[PDB]
């Protein structure tokens, strides 16, 4: 299935993907040149995309879209600024029909010691905890530094 | 005991040695081995800091490879298989706008 990971610009969203396939991570500029893999787990094989905050990235996101059904929608507990402007907009475009398609397995970031962001607290802020809709997911993770490994891959399985 | 890379913005004494181990012991603690990074399959040959970011460094051994390594991995971020020899050293490259060993 067409399942997309989303978040930052400059994030190294990518740092993340192949830190993910390949263990070892990637630039912390996420993509930027178009990016799809695909990955059985569970062996219904998900094409697994990487999309930068390229500013132009996050436009185009909204451009094409359509084809999905899934997806890994990745924020940071520790940005609390574009986080905040963002949220609102990501929500609503997750609003955006086709989105409602798609369970929001949401990765928070950063999360690691003097400093982050409270898990209660953006949860609240976006109401956000909220199951007035859909099989959503909750995921705590620096997925920068990988955190939830297998958890991931497999509390999604659950349906 | 091969070789000692050092930080030098931040207090420190990265050593390398043939144990198959580096340490890192921290001058300011005195001494202290504060980490001990391993990750080998030998005799640790090499150590050079990747000064640029000191904070990020990289490995030579004649095992014939190169973990590169994030403090959060007190093994390498991956490791590399480079030589068909073995990898007696690595080097930075002076510049910091691009790199090379």
């Amino acid at each position: 299935m067409r399942i997309l990971m989303v978040g930052l610009d400059g994030a190294g969203k990518t740092t993340v993907l192949y830190k993910l396939k390949l263990g070892e991570v990637i630039t912390t500029i996420p993509t930027i040149g178009f990016n799809v893999e695909t990955v059985q787990y569970k062996n219904i094989s998900f094409t697994v995309w990487d999309v930068g905050g390229q500013d132009r990235i996050r436009s185009l996101w909204r451009h094409y879209y359509r084809n999905t059904e899934g997806v890994i929608f990745v924020v940071d507990s520790n940005d609390r600024s574009r986080i905040g402007e963002a949220r609102e907009v990501m929500q609503r475009m997750l609003n955006e029909d086709e989105l409602r398609n798609a369970a929001w397995l949401v990765f928070a970031n950063k999360q690691d010691l003097p400093e982050a962001m409270s898990a209660a607290e953006i949860t609240e802020k976006l109401g956000l905890h909220s199951i007035r809709n859909r099989p959503w997911f909750i995921q705590a993770t620096c997925a920068t530094s990988g955190e939830g490994l297998y958890e991931g891959l497999e509390w999604l399985s659950n349906s | 005991i091969r070789c000692i890379a050092v930080h030098p913005t931040q207090p420190f004494i990265l050593t390398s040695s043939d144990d198959m181990l580096i340490k890192l012991w921290d001058w300011d603690k005195k001494w202290s081995c504060s980490q001990v990074f391993e990750g080998h399959t030998h005799y640790v040959m090499q150590i050079v800091i990747n000064p640029k970011d000191n904070n990020q460094f990289a490995s030579a051994s004649l095992d014939r490879t190169i973990k590169v390594w994030q403090l959060g991995s007190s093994s390498p971020n991956f490791t590399l298989e480079g030589h068909e020899k073995g990898v007696n050293c690595i080097d930075y490259y002076s510049g910091g706008d691009k790199p090379y060993l």
